[PDB]
């Protein structure tokens, strides 16, 4: 049996629009570890994302945590986009301030 | 004292085909990473300028060649043993092996197996174990790697007589990093309806370090029980998040308040009031 990850999307700091901060994407519960995880703003890939090496839980389920520096904005939108064996296409999961 | 009290390695070995298989493995004190592992080179990396303990570079050599020799071995050996254990490709095995100091100062050590994502094996007493889980296959593998007196030896030193060692020597090593004391930051925000004439107000921690962290909804002096907190989740570097809700009705959300509490405050606790009508 194959488990889908579970994935959330939180800044360090509650924002603050011009405001320095980071978005964090932790992927969570899925098997196998073959993963594919990217951050995004206005749909396009953030290249300096850093990334924790593969951890799993006790249940055996691995994790991830994927992290960028970023500043939010009224207008700008950042996601977290993740693609495993479990899903046909990458499932995106956007930030949102008020959540 | 405060911080990790735990070492452990971890073994992720992805079995593609009967030709390709990779191996990913990490050190952890609790949650937090010190050693990374190059599956390509077969090499350690060392993520803190105290990763090695009080470890010789001499020491530290030598595990890094067991740990070599047993990883390009272990896929070496499940591969031949694949099809007399009828093995449908693709599949996945985990390790996690290690120690940990308890109070009173006893150091306990553990090695655990998984297969697909259900355990599979244990070691107690130096000995393998199978796991119900495991089935037959886990069995048959006990039975296996029993025949060889060589992997049984270097299992046992190096959960009870190396790990305990290197523990003590980098939880000392690192103490400037694990014993640190790092103060959360808190905000109050507005969570979706949880039903019919309700309300989810939630209460943000996070920037704290050590993980062991105290919130509550409180009305004045009394903590609202109905307090659900969240996962803690991870921040970069090695501070912690998490989120403490509270669903109330609409007319009974003026007079709460959030309380924290973490060893950083000395006494100081952090207090947010929740204020009603966009206040
Ligand atoms: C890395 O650190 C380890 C921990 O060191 C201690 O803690 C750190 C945080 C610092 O504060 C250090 O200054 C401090 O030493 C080192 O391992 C520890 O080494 C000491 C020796 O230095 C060792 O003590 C010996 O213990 C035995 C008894 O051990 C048995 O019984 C205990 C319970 O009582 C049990 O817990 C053990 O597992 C064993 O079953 C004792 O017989 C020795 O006595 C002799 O020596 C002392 C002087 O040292 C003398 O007064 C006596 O009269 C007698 O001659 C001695 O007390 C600790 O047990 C050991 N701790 C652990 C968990 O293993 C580590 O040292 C290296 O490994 C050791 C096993 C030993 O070979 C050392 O010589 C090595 O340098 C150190 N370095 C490395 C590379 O690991
Ligand atoms: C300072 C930073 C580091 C911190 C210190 C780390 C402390 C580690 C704590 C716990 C680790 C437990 C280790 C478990 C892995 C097995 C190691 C091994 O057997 O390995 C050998 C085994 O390698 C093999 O032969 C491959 C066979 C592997 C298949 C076996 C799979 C079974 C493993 C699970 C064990 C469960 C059974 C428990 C029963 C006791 C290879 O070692 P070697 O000595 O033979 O290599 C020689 C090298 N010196 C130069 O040439
Ligand atoms: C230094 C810095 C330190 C950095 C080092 C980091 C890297 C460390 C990686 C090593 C981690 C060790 C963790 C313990 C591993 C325990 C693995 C147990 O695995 C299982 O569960 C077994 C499942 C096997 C079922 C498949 C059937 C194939 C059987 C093959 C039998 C082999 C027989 C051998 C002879
Ligand atoms: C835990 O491991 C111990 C060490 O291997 C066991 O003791 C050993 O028992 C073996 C019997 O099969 C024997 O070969 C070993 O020489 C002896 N080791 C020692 C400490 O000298 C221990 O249990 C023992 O065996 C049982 C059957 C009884 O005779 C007990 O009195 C012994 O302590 C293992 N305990 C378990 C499996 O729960
Ligand atoms: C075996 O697995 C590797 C890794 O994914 C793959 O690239 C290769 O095509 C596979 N080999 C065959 C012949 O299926
Ligand atoms: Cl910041
Ligand atoms: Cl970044
Ligand atoms: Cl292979
Ligand atoms: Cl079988
Ligand atoms: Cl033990
Ligand atoms: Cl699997
Ligand atoms: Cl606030
Ligand atoms: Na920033
Ligand atoms: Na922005
Ligand atoms: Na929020």
């Amino acid at each position: 049996i194959q488990r889908t990850p579970k994935i959330q999307v939180y800044s360090r700091h509650p924002a603050e629009n011009g405001k320095s901060n980071f978005l964090n994407c932790y992927v969570s519960g899925f098997h196998p570890s073959d993963i594919e995880v990217d951050l995004l703003k206005n749909g396009e890939r953030i290249e300096k994302v850093e990334h924790s090496d593969l951890s799993f839980s006790k249940d055996w389920s691995f994790y991830l945590l994927y992290y960028t520096e970023f500043t939010p904005t009224e207008k700008d939108e950042y996601a977290c986009r993740v693609n495993h064996v479990t899903l046909s296409q990458p499932k995106i999961v956007k930030w949102d301030r008020d959540m | 004292f405060q911080g990790p009290t735990s070492f452990h390695v971890i073994q992720t070995s992805s079995f593609t085909n009967s030709t390709w298989a990779q191996t990913q493995g990490s050190g952890w004190l609790d949650d937090l990473q010190i050693h990374g592992w190059d599956s390509d080179s077969g090499t350690a990396i060392f993520l803190k300028p105290w990763s090695k303990g009080n470890f010789s570079d001499k020491e530290v050599a030598e595990l890094e060649e067991i740990f070599r020799v047993y990883i390009f071995g272990f896929a070496r050996e499940v591969q031949d043993f694949a099809g007399d254990f009828q093995m449908k490709y693709p599949f996945e095995i985990q390790g996690i092996a290690g120690c940990e100091l308890h109070s009173g100062g006893a150091i306990v050590s553990f090695l655990r197996g998984a297969l697909g994502g259900l355990d599979f094996l244990s070691v107690k007493n130096a000995s393998c174990v199978p796991s119900p889980e495991g089935g037959s296959r886990a069995q048959k593998f006990c039975a296996l790697i029993i025949q060889y007196q060589g992997i049984m030896e270097t299992v046992r030193i190096l959960l009870y007589e190396t790990c305990p060692r290197y523990l003590l020597g980098v939880l000392n090593a690192g103490k400037a990093d694990l014993q640190r004391q790092v103060k959360p930051e808190a905000w109050l925000s507005s969570g979706p309806s949880p039903g019919p004439g309700r309300l989810q107000l939630v209460c943000h921690v996070s920037g704290f370090y050590p993980k062991p962290v105290w919130v509550m909804w409180m009305r004045g002096e009394q903590e609202q029980q109905g307090t659900q907190l969240g996962d803690i989740l991870p921040n970069a570097n090695w501070t912690w998040y998490l989120r403490a809700t509270l669903d109330v009705a609409d007319g009974e959300a003026a007079g709460l308040s959030c309380r924290v509490k973490h060893s950083s405050l000395e006494g100081q606790d952090i207090i947010l009031y929740w204020r009603g009508s966009g206040l």
